[PDB]
């Protein structure tokens, strides 16, 4: 577990948070955190996102450890448009993810922040608004589940 | 040909030299509507900007219908035409709309030529300076002229705004500074979230200033060394000067000063525990102003 | 705090307390903690 | 590829300098706390002399 | 007849690192105890005890500085050990060039 | 007074240490900034080949 902590590169207090409250990192409620590679990759992604936040990370993590973080503060932290993050969160809420994303966890659970960031990354890859991805994912034309 | 038309030919010769843009683009920069007329056996500016290539066999022209610029509205083909012409997404389109006019309560705008010309003016303001809509907005806020609306502005005022933007962009390029850094240094709104650095600052100041006597010595001079230690300063008098400047500014939504900060720390602060205090957000704002 | 009781009984100043709780801080590994007590004792001897 | 690796190695060393204990912010705090103690203890010393 | 466009890659991003802080609560005073010694003696006692503590604090600071510098010393060696392999590959491909 | 001299020697040692560590952090941030141009030069050498 030392080799884990040093290889992941996560900050000491977010490692404390991960150990104490796996639910905040979206691990299954009521179970000890896994050092499975599946958890290792998400820990690495969290550390990379924290490093990307730069100097703002100090305030972002504090607002994340409370149930305080919002779209506008995180948008200022990542130098992104607040409307962009708000609409990406709206689109994620509208669509059926597993686990489901709801306004009271959308910036409270790491799985929800990661889903929103994936939406934002895919939108900016396509150089379109998240409504563009929402229109795209409706084109399930090879299925019988829905019209 | 008269004084009025002869006044802005000098301006367009300047813009075509400085920015190396075409004549029509410079005229747009001179607060002139887009020309529907096509001459010189060339497609018109409106046609080149919107009509070509034709999108799904639909011809775009000025009309009395109303077009929505709300990003989440998922507008009709006209919004797609605007996005393709301006090479921007829906969110940045709404941001550009907010930049151009502050009187547009809703995203819906008139499809007349004047609004399109205003939007093109706003887009070219960022295009000529190699910035996108986000840095354009943050730059206008950092300048202080962002309050003024581009839709309703005088030609001389627009020229002054252009000169201010060009000068600040040149200064930033000379200083190797990003627009975000300038916005942070010139920002007034402060995040009201407790941080470990702010908590350490509060603990150090509370421990150092305990037992302080008002008449024995100046409060600011006594508080300066702990502020310097906590906020990573090389010199103590730099912290003293920063504290004087902050007291003159009175940062935050609840005007904060050294006496008020010391009284709050003395009375309502309990070090080593995480508790919610009504005034704590103002304390955080004051600390953020000091760090800035 | 035992020297502070000795002070508060050789003199009658039961109210006068000189040792503060801030001498140790776990953020900075408790460095320089002794020099704050050394200053507190110097203030106690000077007042004494 | 070698130069790109060196960029990562320089970032890793910079991160180690920022994240370690015995860093700039600890020494800044040590300087401020000690300077305040030093001036108070000087006022006590001169009163004793 | 058509010559394709010579698209060219942009500059590398500046890598950025995050530096966060840790905070730990204020200390708590023991219960004071009243003892049989007149103040000058209990003061010479305590003052001695405190000066011993300051000496442990100076040893502790010296240890912290030393161990951090030795962790940097080991980092630079493992980093140059990793840097050498690419130079070996470059020299080998220079031989194939000759 | 001898106690004060001892606080003064600790203070001088702190001042020297913190200034050297601020130089240590300056040289790393400065080499981190210097690396980018070398990367650009190597990339344009590839286009030369």
């Amino acid at each position: 577990l030392e080799m884990v902590y040093h290889s992941t590169g996560i900050n000491e207090n977010a490692f404390r948070l991960f150990v104490t409250k796996p639910e905040m990192f979206g691990a299954a409620t009521g179970a000890a955190p896994a050092h499975d590679a599946l958890s290792l990759i998400m820990l690495t992604r969290f550390a990379d996102w924290v490093n990307a936040l730069g100097e703002k990370a100090s305030s972002v993590l504090a607002a994340f450890e409370a149930n305080s973080l919002t779209a506008e503060q995180l948008a200022d932290a990542m130098n992104l448009d607040a409307n962009l993050l708000l609409q990406a969160s709206i689109q994620a809420q509208n669509h059926q993810h597993l686990p489901p994303v709801t306004p009271e966890n959308a910036f409270s659970c790491w799985t929800s922040i990661n889903t929103i960031l994936q939406w934002v990354n895919v939108a900016q890859q396509l150089n379109v608004a998240p409504q563009g991805v929402s229109a795209l994912v409706g084109l399930d034309y090879i299925q019988s589940m829905k019209e | 040909i008269n004084t009025d038309v002869l006044g802005k030919v000098f301006l367009t010769k300047y813009y075509m030299q400085r920015y190396a843009i075409h004549a029509e683009t410079a005229l747009i920069l001179c607060n002139a509507p887009i020309s529907q007329r096509s001459y010189d056996n060339q497609p018109s500016q409106f046609d080149r900007l919107f009509n070509t290539p034709l999108l799904n066999g639909q011809y775009f022209s000025t009309g009395d219908e109303e077009i929505d610029l709300n990003s989440g509205s998922t507008g009709d083909w006209r919004k797609t035409i605007l996005k393709r012409a301006f090479n921007i997404d829906d969110v940045s389109l709404f941001r550009l709309l907010w930049i151009t006019d502050h009187d547009n309560k809703d995203g819906k705008i008139k499809n007349n030529l004047k609004n399109l010309s205003n939007l093109y003016i706003g887009k070219l303001l960022a295009d000529i300076h190699q910035l996108t809509i986000d840095e354009l907005d943050l730059l206008l806020i950092a300048v202080g002229e962002g309050k003024t609306n581009l839709s309703a502005i005088s030609d001389k005022q627009l020229a002054t705004l252009i000169r201010k933007l060009n000068t600040i962009t040149s200064w930033l390029h000379t200083q190797k500074w990003s627009v975000f850094q300038l916005f942070i240094m010139t920002s007034t709104s402060y995040n009201k979230t407790l941080t470990p650095e702010i908590k350490n600052l509060l603990d150090t100041v509370y421990h150092g200033l305990q037992g302080f006597d008002k008449d024995k010595a100046d409060l600011l001079h006594v508080m300066a060394p702990y502020i310097a230690a906590t906020l990573q300063l090389s010199s103590e008098n730099v912290a003293h000067s920063v504290l004087l400047w902050a007291d003159k500014l009175q940062p935050g939504d609840g005007a904060m000063t050294a006496e008020k900060f010391w009284d709050w720390l003395n009375t309502k602060y309990t070090p080593g525990s995480s508790e919610a205090v009504e005034t704590q957000e103002h304390i955080v704002q004051y600390c953020q102003a000091l760090a800035q | 705090l035992m020297a502070e009781q000795a002070y508060r009984w050789e003199l009658n100043d039961d109210s006068a307390r000189f040792i503060k709780p801030g001498a140790w801080q776990g953020t900075y590994a408790g460095l320089l903690a002794g020099e704050t007590l050394m200053l507190s004792l110097a203030q106690m001897e000077d007042a004494h | 590829t070698s130069l790109k690796t060196q960029q990562e190695q320089t970032q890793s060393q910079l991160a180690f300098l920022q994240r370690k204990f015995s860093n700039q912010a600890l020494y800044n705090w040590l300087r401020g706390r000690l300077a305040a103690i030093y001036f108070q203890f000087y006022d006590l010393a001169v009163a004793r002399c | 007849l058509y010559l394709p466009i010579y698209a060219t890659p942009a500059d590398p991003k500046a890598l950025l690192s995050a530096a966060v802080a840790t905070s730990q609560g204020g200390g708590w005073l023991p219960e004071s105890f009243m003892s049989l010694w007149r103040f000058p003696h209990m003061l010479e006692n305590a003052r001695g005890m405190v000066s011993q503590l300051t000496q442990f604090g100076s040893t502790l600071q010296n240890i912290i500085e030393r161990q951090d510098a030795e962790a940097l010393n080991a980092l630079l060696q493992n980093q140059a050990a990793e840097l050498i392999l690419t130079n070996l590959s470059i020299q080998d491909k220079t031989i194939e060039e000759l």
